[PDB]
C-alpha cells in the first residue's frame, strides 16, 4: 500500500491522541507474570511501576483497563516502542477486528460482546492485544473480561500455559474470546427461542421492534465475526517470527471454531427473516377478521336500507295501499333474503 | 501517585498598562499529553475563556478580547504553563483559572473538549 | 464567536423541586456542550460533557439533554447542595465560549 | 436430568443357539447367567434407570469406565460412538410420535459390543424390538447362524426403519397440512406449520450426528466385526442416507408452505375487498336516488308523470345493471 | 400412496409395481463382425448368452414378476441383498463396485402438460463381464438412439466393450434430463407471462406444484452428480481404461445440470413474491373504487336526508321552487370530490 | 459549447495577481484584462463567475492552451467531482454545497480549477463562494500564502470547499438530532418526508464526496510536475479530512435508515386500527340507520302509531342493540 | 454441445465476433508490438530471456489454441478449460506454468443485467500467456504504464506482470461494485416512491446479478490466498508481498457485496410496506368521511320518522338546535381527527 503515518484530525492539534469511546469511569493495569517454578501478580494504578516488565525472561500479561487516560497508552507505546498509529488505532474503538505484524510486536484489535435480557441490546467493547518479545498488553475500556479461565490457569497452574510462552497466552486469550462468542450465541437462540413463542401470540409493535432490532444485532456480529475469521486465518497462515513455529494448530481450532459461529449466525440470519415473514402473515390474518366482519355488515344491510328507502316512498301512488299486513308481508321478505344471504356467507365460511 | 492538582500563582496587583506572567504547576500528570486553558472571571460577573495550549504540538488559541497580547506558552522540562500578560488594562481585573481538558469523540467529524480539574484561581487587579 | 444564551438566570426552588436550565447556540454545534457547576469562592465542578453523558463522580440527578441547537440540564431531585451557579460551555470550535450562568437558589 | 421412567423395572435374558434357545423374563434382578461364557451371543435387556443396581453391577461385572457409565447415566448427550480397545459403544435416540398430541417424544439406547456379547440399556417400556425376535419365532434370516455382531446390524436396521415410518408419518402430516393452508387458512393451522417445522429442527440435531455414528462402524473397516457384515452395513448406511435426504426435501416444504399461507390470505383480503366494493357500488348510488326521490317535498315528480313509476325502476335497473357489467368486465363479479 | 414395507429379514424380495401390465425381455448380441437382433417371450433365451466372447444387450421389461429375476440371479450368483436393492424403488440412486459386477441406478422422469407432474421410472443396470442386463418396468425408454446405432450401424461402439455401451445409455439419459429440463424451462416462462398479465388464485396451487416438482428433481439431479463423485474419482479394475476419460464427460453434464434446477428454484421461488406484489397492488385499487363512492355517495345520501326531516315547520313550504338549488349543491359536491380525486390521482 | 445548468443572474471577472511584494485585484467583464496573466512569473488567481457566457469561457480556453474536452467538462455542471492530469496543467471538478434547514433543501454548485504554470483559473455558477478566508489571508497576509508558489492556492480552495462541506455536516447534524425525535416520538407524515428529503441528501452528499476523495488520493499519491513535493504533505492533510468526512456522512446515513425502517415496518398495525375504528363505527350506526328508515317506512297502517308515546320506546330497544355492539367490542378489545 | 468427435477442444461460449493477437515483448530498454494473426508468428516467443505478455483474443479458434497448447507443453485439460466458459475462477500451480481463469464482468446500465467473459491467464517462466473471448479489457492501464515507461513494470519479471493483471481486474470489480450501489440507491428511492411490478421484477434480477457476483467473488479470494501464501519459483518472493495488498482489496469487495445482498434481502420487504402505506392514506379517507357523515345520516333518518312525538312547529327551534348539534359534533370530530395526526 502506502506509507503509514498518524492522520490529520480538523479541529485537533496535529499529534494528538483522542480516545473514540464513551467508557470513563475506571482504570487500572493488573499486571500477572508466570514462569513454571513462580508467578506474581498485582494491581496498580502508576505505569511507571509497570514499565520494567518490557526487558523480562519470563512471560507477562500487562492489562489496562480504562483507556480514556490517554496518557498512561501514550507512555506504555513510547517506552515499548510501538508505533504510534497503532497507539491511534487502540484508542479508536470505531474499527473492525484486525490483525498487523509488525518486526518487534504483533497488533490485535477484536471485540468483546454483551447481550443484556431488558431491552435487549448488543453492547461491544474492543479489546487490543500487543504480541512482544515476553509480555503480552491487553488495552480494554472497561471492567468485565472473558479471560477469568486465564487467570485461573496461570494462577493454580492448569494445564500447560505455565510451560508455554507468551504465544500460548495470547492463544488462551483469543480461544476465551470465542467461547464468549459461543455463549452470546447461545444467549441470542435463547432470545429468538422467547421471541417465536411471542410473536404468533401478541402481533403488536414492540415485536416489531424487537424483530428489527434483533436483524441489526445479528447484522453487526456477522461485520465483526468476518474480520475475526481473516484475522484468526492470517495469524496460523501468515505467521511472524514472534509466534514460534508450533502452537499454530492451536491458531487452527480457532480459526475452525470462527468458521463454525459465521455458520451459526447466517442460519440466525435466515431464521429470523422467515420469523419476520410469519409475523407479517399473523397481523394480515388479524386484519383479514375484522375485514370478514365488515364484509358481512355492509353487505347485510346494503339492500335493505335500499328497500326501506323505496318503501319510505312519499310518491302519490305507491302499494302503501296495501293489502292486509302488507308491511309485515315486506318486513318478512326482507328478513327471508337477509336470512338467505346470511345461508350463502356461511356457505363461505365467514359466519 | 498522589492525586491530579494543578496549583497557580504570579497574580497580584498591576498598574494598568503593564505586564506579568502567571504560572500554572501541575503535579499528576504531565502537560505535555492534555491541554491546558485559562479561564478568566470577572468580579461577580461569570467565567470567560481567554486562552488554551497543547504543549505536545504549541496550537496555541486566544479569545478575541485577549488576543494580540496575551501569550501562552508551556513548558514540559518543569511541567508548568505560563500566561504571559501584556498591555493589561482595567477591564482585565479577574480571578484567572488554569483547567485541563481532554478531547472526546462526539462523531467522525466533530470533537469536543471538557475540563476535568481546575485550579484554585489567582486574583489578578489592574487598578491606580 | 458562538454565544450561548442561558434561560432563565435567577431561578429558584426548594429540595425535591425539578429544574430545568435551557442554552441556545446562535450557531450550530454538534453536541460540544458541557456544563459546569460553581459555588461561591470555588472553582467550577464538571458536571456534563457531550450533552448527555455524565461525569464520573457527579450524582446521577443530573442530566443533559439536546434538541437541536437547544442544550438542557434538569435536576429531578434537587438536594441542599446543588445550590450553585451552572454554566453552558460549547467545544465546537478552538474559540470556546461560555453561558452567562444560572443561579439556583433556595425559596 | 435423569430418569424420566421411574415405574417399571423389568428384566429380560435372551441366549439364542443353533441347537436351542433360552430366554426367562427374570422377575428380579438376578445374575448375568451366561457368566461371560461366550458359548452363544447373549442381550440382556434391563428396562428401568431408576434402580441403578444393575448398572452399577453390570459395570462392575464388564469393568465399564467410569465416564462412559456417567454418560449412559447422562441424558443430554447427543448420539454418538466410542471405539474402545475391547468393546463398542453406541447411543442412539429413538423418537415416538402421537397424532393428538403432537408432540415427538425422544428416548436414549446405549448399545455395548463386547467379545461374543451385545448389551442394550432401554427406559421405555415397550420399545420397538419385537421384528428381530419374530426373526427367531419363525427362524427366519441368518440371525441364528453366526457372531453376536448381527444382532446389532439388525437392531439398527429395525430402528432406521421405524425412523422411516416415522418420516413417513411426518410426511402425511406435511400433506395434509399443505392441503389445509391450500383451502383453510386459520390460526392454529400456521401455528402447526411453525410446530411442526420446530419438530424437524430438532429431529435434524439427532440425523446427522446418527449416521456419523454408522459412518464410524462401516467404511472405516471396523477392528472386531465379522466380514460378513460389510455388505449388510452398506446398505444400512445407505437407509441411513435415506430419511435424512429427505429430511432437507420436507424442511423446503415446510418453508414454501409458510411462505404460500400469507399469499393465501392476501388473497382472501383481496377478495373481501371485492366483495364489499361490489356490494357497495351496486347499493349505495341506488339507495342515494331512492333518498333524493324520497324526499318529503312536493315539487318532485311524485304523481304518475307519464306512467312514472316503471320508469323509475328502469332508471334504478339500468342505473344497477350498468355496474354489474362494469364488475363482469375485469373478473370483478 | 409410497411407504415403508419391512417388517422382516432382508432375505425375502418385497417390491411394489405400478405397472402390472406388461411381460417382455429382448436380447442382443453386437459385433464388429456382424449383428443378432431378435425378440424372444421366454426367458430361456438368456441361457445361451450368459457366457460369450462378445458382448451383448440385454434389457428386461416388466418387472412386475419376481421369480426369473432370481433365477438371472442363479445364473450371476447375484447376492440377495443386491436383488433386495433392484427390485424395490424407494431406494436412493446408488452405484455399487464389486469384484464380479457393476451395479447402476436409474431414474426415467417424464413430463405431461395436462397436469404438470412428474413420472418416474427406477431403470437398474448390472454389468458382469461380458454383458449388461437392465431391469425396467414398461416397455417405452429414452434409449431408442442406442439402438437406432444398432440398426444403421453408427457410432464408435464397435471398438470398445459393454463399458461404451453403458455409456452410450447414460447419454441417453442426460438427454432425457436436457429435454425434460427444457420443457420445465418451457412451463417457466408460461408461468411468468401469466403472472405478468393476469394472476389469480389458481395461478399459486400450479405455482406451489412447481416447487414441489422441482425439489423433487432436487432429489433427483443431486445424487446422480454425487454419485459419479465416485465413477469420477475411482473407476473399479472392471471398467475398461482407455475409456474412462469418456465418463468424465457425462460428470460435467451433471455439474452443468443441477444448478440449472438449483437457479430454476430461485427464478420460482421469487416468482410467488412477484405475485403477491400484484396482490397487493389490485388491493389498492380496489379501495379507490369504494373510496370514490361513498365519498361521492355519502355527502350526497346526507342532504337527502337534511331536507327528508320531519319537523312541522319547513323553512321550504313553498320556497324558491326547490329542485334547483338542491341539484345544484349536490353538483357542486361531485365537481369538488371529482378534482379533489384527480388532483391526488386516486381516480 | 452548451451551458448544462440553470444560473444565468450576473457574471463578473475577479483577477488577483499578488507577490511577495506587492497584490492587485480587478473586479471587471472584459476577457482581455485575464490575458496578460498567462506568462506572469508570479501566482495569479483568475475567477470567473458565468459559465453561461461562452464566448468568454471559450477564449480563455483557446488562450490558456487547454483541450476543448476539458472546457465542454467545465460547460458542463451535473458531473461528479474529477481529475485529470496533462504535461502543461492539471484540471479538477468540485463541488460547491448550500444547505437550507428552514425549507430542508439541498443545493449544489460546481466549480471547475485549471492550475497552469504559476496560474490558477477557476470558474462558478453564482456569485458567493468559501475562498473569501483564502482572499483575505492573500489580502492581509494572515498564513504563508504569498511567500509560496501557484500550487499552494490550489491546497487553499480545496480546503475551503472542505471545510464548507463540514460546515454542511454540521447543519445535516442538527437537522438529523431534530428529525430522529421527530420519528422516535410522535411520527407524523410531514416527518416522513424529511426523513427521504435526508436520505436524497445524503446520498447525493456520499456520491459527491467519494470522488472528491479519489481526487485528492490522486492529487497527492503520484504528484504531477505541476504541485511541487514541498506542497504534497499538505494536500494529504486536506485528504485526510475528506476520510472524517466519509465516516460521518456514512454514520448519518445509516441512522436514517434506523429511523425509516422504524416507521415502515409498524404500517400494518396502522391499517389494523383504522380498519377497525370503520368497521366498529359501521357495526353500530349501519344497523341503528336501518331501525330508523324501517319504523319511519311511510305506510297507511304504520302500527307503531301511540303505542306507548312511540319513539322513546323504539329509541330503548334501539340503544339496546347499541350497547350489545360496544361491549362485544369490548370483549374484542377493539375499541 | 454433442460430442460427436473423439476428442476435440470444443468452444463452449456464444462469442463468434472476433479473433486477434497482441504480443508485448517489453523488457528495460524498449518494447514492441506484435498485433499479427498467424499463431507461427509469435510461437517462438517461448525462447525469449526477456518478460513477455501474449493475449490472444478469441476463444472460438481452436486450432490456434491448440497449437499453442502443443507449442508451451501445457497438459490438455488446461486446454478444455481455456476452452471452457462455465468454469468459475480457480487456480493450479504446475512446475512448468500456473493457471488461473478469472472472470471480466460488464454491467449494462442502460438495461439492466450484467455479463461475465472467461479470461485465462497462463505465468510460464518469462511469459504470460493470455486468453480472452472478445474485445474490451481493463488491462488498458498496465498497457500504457508499460508503453510510456510509468511506474516498475518493465523492470521485474512477469510476475509482476501476473499482479498488474490481477490489480486491473480487481480495479473493474470495484468500478462494477460502485455502479451497482448506484443501481441500489436508484431501486431504493423507486421502491420507496413509485411500487409497480416493473420495479420488483428489477428488484429480483438486481438480486439474481448479485448472488451470481458474490458467487464469483467469493472463489477469488481463495485464488489470491492459493496465490500468495504458498508459491512455488515460479513466483518469486519479492513479488509476494505486492499480491497481499490484491487480497485485502477483495475481501473488501466481498464486504461491499454482502452489505448490497443485505440492501435486496429487505428491499420486496419494503415494497409491500409502501403499498399498504399508500392504502393507508386512502383507508383514512373511506374512514374520516364515513365517521362524519355515518352519525349525522343516522339522525337524519331519526327526524325524518312518522312518529306523533316528534318536536314540531319550532317548539325548541328544533331545525336550528339539530343544526347546532351536527355543527358541534363535526367540528368536534374534526379536531380529534386533526389531533390523531390523520387527513
Ligand atoms: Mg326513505
Ligand atoms: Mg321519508
Ligand atoms: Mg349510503
Amino acid at each position: 500500500m502506502e506509507e503509514k503515518r498518524l492522520s490529520a484530525k480538523k479541529g485537533l492539534p496535529p499529534g494528538t491522541l483522542v480516545y473514540t469511546g464513551k467508557y470513563r469511569e475506571d482504570f487500572e493495569i493488573e499486571v500477572m507474570n508466570y514462569s513454571i517454578e513462580e508467578f506474581r501478580e498485582f494491581k496498580t494504578t502508576d505505569v511507571e511501576s509497570v514499565l520494567p516488565f518490557r526487558d523480562s525472561s519470563t512471560p507477562t500479561w500487562i492489562n489496562i483497563t480504562g483507556i480514556h487516560r490517554t496518557d498512561v497508552v501514550q507512555r506504555v507505546g513510547e517506552f515499548f516502542g510501538i508505533h504510534p498509529l497503532v497507539l491511534e488505532d487502540i484508542l479508536n474503538v470505531h474499527q473492525r477486528p484486525k490483525v498487523e505484524f509488525f518486526e518487534n510486536y504483533v497488533f490485535i484489535v477484536l471485540k468483546m460482546f454483551t447481550y443484556d435480557k431488558n431491552l435487549h441490546e448488543l453492547e461491544s467493547e474492543q479489546v487490543s492485544l500487543i504480541l512482544t518479545k515476553n509480555c503480552v498488553l491487553m488495552f480494554q475500556e472497561k471492567i468485565g473480561d472473558v479471560f477469568d479461565p486465564v487467570r485461573e490457569r496461570i494462577r493454580y497452574n492448569r494445564g500447560i500455559i505455565r510451560k508455554k510462552r507468551a504465544d500460548y497466552l495470547l492463544y488462551s486469550l483469543i480461544d476465551a474470546l470465542v467461547d464468549d462468542y459461543f455463549v452470546l450465541l447461545e444467549k441470542i437462540d435463547d432470545e429468538i427461542d422467547v421471541l417465536e413463542e411471542e410473536v404468533l401470540e401478541r402481533p403488536e409493535k414492540e415485536t416489531v421492534q424487537r424483530t428489527h432490532q434483533l436483524k441489526r444485532n445479528l447484522v453487526e456480529l456477522r461485520k465483526t465475526i468476518w474480520p475475526l475469521r481473516e484475522v484468526l486465518s492470517s495469524l496460523y497462515r501468515d505467521v511472524p517470527p514472534l509466534i514460534e513455529k508450533e502452537t499454530v494448530p492451536y491458531f487452527r481450532d480457532v480459526y475452525d471454531h470462527t468458521i463454525q459461529i459465521a455458520d451459526t449466525v447466517e442460519t440466525f440470519r435466515d431464521i429470523v427473516s422467515g420469523l419476520l415473514d410469519v409475523y407479517l402473515s399473523s397481523v394480515s390474518n388479524k386484519t383479514n377478521e375484522v375485514m370478514k366482519v365488515l364484509t358481512i355488515i355492509a353487505t347485510i344491510f346494503m339492500p335493505l336500507t335500499f328497500i326501506a328507502g323505496i318503501y319510505g316512498m312519499n310518491f302519490e301512488y305507491m302499494p302503501e295501499l296495501r293489502w292486509k299486513w302488507g308491511y309485515p308481508v315486506v318486513l318478512a321478505v326482507m328478513g327471508v333474503i337477509a336470512v338467505i344471504m346470511v345461508v350463502y356467507f356461511k356457505k363461505k365460511k365467514w359466519l | 501517585i498522589s492525586e491530579v492538582q494543578l496549583v497557580e500563582s504570579g497574580g497580584g496587583l498591576v498598574q494598568p498598562g503593564g505586564s506579568l506572567r502567571l504560572s500554572c504547576a501541575a503535579s499528576g500528570f504531565n502537560v505535555s499529553y492534555y491541554s491546558i486553558h485559562w479561564v478568566r472571571q470577572a468580579p461577580g460577573k461569570g467565567l470567560e475563556w481567554v486562552a488554551s495550549i497543547s504543549s505536545s504540538s504549541g496550537s496555541t488559541s486566544y479569545a478575541d478580547s485577549v488576543k494580540g497580547r496575551f501569550t501562552i506558552s508551556a513548558d514540559t522540562s518543569k511541567n508548568t504553563a505560563y500566561l504571559q500578560m501584556n498591555s493589561l488594562r482595567a477591564e482585565d481585573t479577574a480571578v484567572y483559572y488554569c483547567a485541563r481538558s481532554y478531547w472526546y469523540y462526539i462523531w467522525s467529524y466533530s470533537y469536543g473538549n471538557a475540563m476535568d480539574y481546575w485550579g484554585q484561581g489567582t486574583l489578578v487587579t489592574v487598578s491606580s | 464567536d458562538i454565544q450561548m444564551t442561558q434561560s432563565p438566570s435567577s431561578l429558584s426552588a426548594s429540595v425535591g423541586d425539578r429544574v430545568t436550565i435551557t442554552c441556545r447556540a446562535s450557531q450550530s454545534v454538534s453536541s460540544a456542550v458541557a456544563w459546569y457547576q460553581q459555588k461561591p469562592g470555588k472553582a467550577p465542578k464538571l458536571l456534563i460533557y457531550s450533552a448527555s453523558s455524565l461525569y464520573s463522580g457527579v450524582p446521577s440527578r443530573f442530566s443533559g439533554s439536546r434538541s437541536g441547537t437547544d442544550f438542557t440540564l434538569t435536576i429531578s431531585s434537587l438536594q441542599p447542595e446543588d445550590f450553585a451557579t451552572y454554566y453552558c460551555q460549547q467545544s465546537s470550535s478552538s474559540l470556546i465560549t461560555f453561558g452567562q450562568g444560572t443561579k439556583v437558589e433556595i425559596k
